[PDB]
Parts: C-alpha cells; structure tokens; sequence
C-alpha cells in the first residue's frame, strides 16, 4: 500500500534553515500532486505548500511564502521542503500528504522545533521497586528521565520485548524549560528475584541512547 | 482565512452530534471539495468525508456530510467513545490552496468514576550521589481528569520544588497525571516521611516513603 515516510526535522536556532523530506512508494509518484501540512503543539492543522506532479504549479500558504520552497525528483520518489528564517511560530509536526481526489495519504510526520534553547539530553535514574520478593503481589519499578529539552523521549522495556504493564506518563514541562517524564512496569512481585528489568530510553534530539537496570532497592 | 468550526463539542453514549464548518463563497461556497478529517491523538489526522458526503471505503456509516450555502456539516450518529478526537474541516480553494477549518474538539461523556492509582517513588542512590533529589508521585487510572496533589513532610506542607503535569487521557480512556518534588539531599535525609497526597472527588488516597 502507500508509504509516506518524512525524515528531516529537528530543533534550531530562529533564522536558522532545515531540509525536510518525504519519501514515497506504494504508487506511481510521478502522476500525484504533492503537498505539506503542518501544526504547532495543541494547534490545529494548516496547510502549508502544494506542489504539481511534475514538478510545476507551487503554491504555498501566505504565512510561509518567501521563506519555504516546495520541490521533488521524480526519478528518485522523494518531496521535499526547503524552509528558511525559520522562527518560533513554524514549531509544528510537517506531514507530507498525496493530493487526491476521493482519498488522502499522510505520513507520520517529522518534528520540526525552532528555539533559542539548546538541546539537553536526559539524566536517567532508576525507580526501585519498594516491594519486596516475598510481600507477594504486583511491584511498580520505573525510570525517571529528568531534565531534557526538547521533547519527545521513547522509554521501552528490556529492549522492546517487555510491554506488557508498562506506562510511560506524559512529561512534566518544569518552570527551567526543561521536561521530565517517568516510565513504570507493574510485575509480579516475586518476578523480581528472577527476572531483569531494564529501561531503554532514546532522546533522538540529543542522540541519547540510555539502557538503565532497574534493581529492587 | 481558516474555515470557522465549533471549538468544542460534547455528547453522551448513542446520541447524535453535528459539527458546522462555514467558510467563504471562495472555498465551501466554491467547491464540493470539503472533507473531513478525525484526528486521535499523536497520530496523523484520518480522512472519514470527501466531495462533501462521500465516505472513503472501511469509514463507518454513522459518518454522514452535507453542505447548504457557505456550510459544512459533519454528523455522526451513535456516539462512541472512539469518536471522541479532534474534527477538520478542510477545502479546496483554488490555484492548488487548501483552507483546514479551526478544528472541533468533541468529547464523549458517560464512562463512571474511576478512582485513582497512586504509586510515589523515593529518590535512588544514583541520585543523591549526584547532589540532587527528586520524588516522582504518579497518578493514573483516574476520572473524571482532575486532582489535587498536596505534598507533606513529617506531617508539615511542602509547595516549593512541586511541579504538576495537567491530566490527560492514557490509552484506556482514563487519565493520568505526574506530581515531582525537587529537594536537596540534606532535606530528604533530614526528615522521617513524606506524603504524596491526591485528592480526586473528594477522596484523598495517600502514599508515604523515607529515606
């Protein structure tokens, strides 16, 4: 079926320029008109730019004209967006989109952060469990992620294959602008002599990759 | 010029709601190219109306669309507690531009109360050796979305170092919500208890760690 995949987005500096791209398969890429929508945290959507299937017929959202330039290749199945003096107001989610009539592809989107702020990546700290092997029972352990910037981190369990009771809580946006989440799993309490348990937290921006082992106290 | 929705709209299990999107005699007015998009979540917005009134294959026949004069409306019927998401609007508008409707926000009432979960985490060795402390209060399972959260050490209050996350919905429909208090080491080893207390309608549930 059809494949959008965007890839591009990331946090800078106000004036300063990023690339996104959305690569394409599925379908016959060349006979589609292609466009972008975007949308800042809790805002809602708008259109941005549109393009025509070979390449002619831009068109772009006032708030952007100027600034952005819309473009693809054909022959290697790929739009893109130029986006220049970019400043706080374009922080959004760009998804690509296929123009159609009677039906609409979206990619997943690509994270764009415009910010005087630089990145931080997170400190990660265990949660013990404070129930014992012996009390019986279910026990909570977690991980605490303090003090990143900016947003998002993905906590997972023993590299992927624990899911199961696991709840990563939305983060905290602390008064220094900078976030914190914490991830916990509910097990069996006398799982805990025998089984490891491990967070595996990944903050693309600052590429953190952290494997935390989480051991009763 | 977005096109002008409702901001929000509520209903109640099995009742119907409608949702207008009026825009200009240059989009709505111009075209039959309103659709309708749903938007869970964290997730990219779902076309469910095109050309007005025509519904992409596997979308659901409570989602109706009509269009009279320089409105749109998209009504769904039979409301479930997965329609509760975000609503767009959107139309064609000439010379490849598109307009997005400001969006509607509808909400699906009737789930009972759920008490809420509360599980409150010490501060690790790890991080005491880093001369720092913080107590992560966790709440979850709760409705409807609103607590208190009261921090207390040794039985005596505590409001400085306490950030709160609002509440918002986990993916079982109920909400969750985090409490952390920032102290230093000293503080924390200095003191016999302290208390995360949470206050939903009512009903305080409380929990204690120390050192």
């Amino acid at each position: 079926e059809v494949q959008l995949l965007e890839s591009g987005g990331g946090l800078v500096q106000p004036g300063g320029s990023l690339r996104l791209s959305c690569a394409a398969s599925g379908f016959t890429f060349s006979e589609y008109a292609m466009g972008w929508v975007r949308q800042a945290p809790g805002k809602g959507l708008e259109w941005v730019s549109s393009i025509g299937s070979s390449g002619g017929q831009t068109k772009y959202a006032d708030s952007v004209k100027g600034r952005f330039t819309i473009s693809r290749d054909n022959s290697k199945n790929t739009l893109y967006l130029q986006m220049n003096s970019l400043r706080a107001e374009d922080t959004a989610v760009y998804y690509c989109a296929r123009l159609a009539i009677g039906d609409s592809y979206w990619g997943q989107g690509t994270m764009v952060t415009v910010s005087s702020a630089s990145t931080k990546g997170p400190s990660v700290f265990p949660l013990a469990p404070s129930s014992k092997s012996t009390s019986g029972g279910t026990a909570a352990l977690g991980c605490l992620v303090k003090d990143y910037f900016p947003e998002p981190v993905t906590v997972s369990w023993n590299s992927g294959a624990l899911t199961s009771g696991v709840h990563t809580f939305p983060a905290v946006l602390q008064s220094s602008g900078l976030y914190s989440l914490s991830s916990v799993v509910t097990v069996p309490s006398s799982s805990l002599g025998t089984q490891t348990y491990i967070c595996n937290v990944n903050h693309k921006p600052s590429n953190t990759k952290v494997d935390k082992r989480v051991e009763p106290k | 010029s977005a096109l002008t929705q409702p901001a929000s709209v509520s209903g109640s299990p099995g009742q119907s709601i409608t949702i207008s999107c009026t825009g200009t005699g240059s989009d709505v007015g111009s075209y039959n190219l309103v659709s309708w998009y749903q938007q869970h979540p964290g997730k990219a917005p779902k076309l469910m109306i095109y050309g007005d009134s025509q519904r992409p294959s596997g979308v659901s026949n409570r989602f109706s669309g009509s269009k009279s004069g320089n409105t749109a409306s998209l009504t769904i019927s039979g409301l479930q507690a997965e329609d509760e998401a975000d609503y767009y609007c959107a139309s064609y508008a000439g010379s490849g531009i598109y307009v997005f409707g400001t969006g509607t926000k509808v909400t699906v009432l009737g789930q009972p109360k759920a008490n809420p979960t509360v599980t409150l985490f010490p501060p690790s060795s790890e991080e005491l050796q880093a001369n720092k402390a913080t107590l992560v209060c966790l709440i979850s399972d709760f409705y409807p979305g609103a607590v208190t959260v009261a921090w207390k050490a040794d039985g005596s209050p505590v409001k400085a170092g306490v950030e709160t996350t609002k509440p918002s919905k986990q993916s079982n429909n109920k909400y969750a919500a985090s409490s952390y208090l920032s102290l230093t080491p000293e503080q924390w080893k200095s003191h016999r208890s302290y208390s995360c207390q949470v206050t939903h309608e009512g009903s305080t549930v409380e929990k204690t760690v120390a050192p």
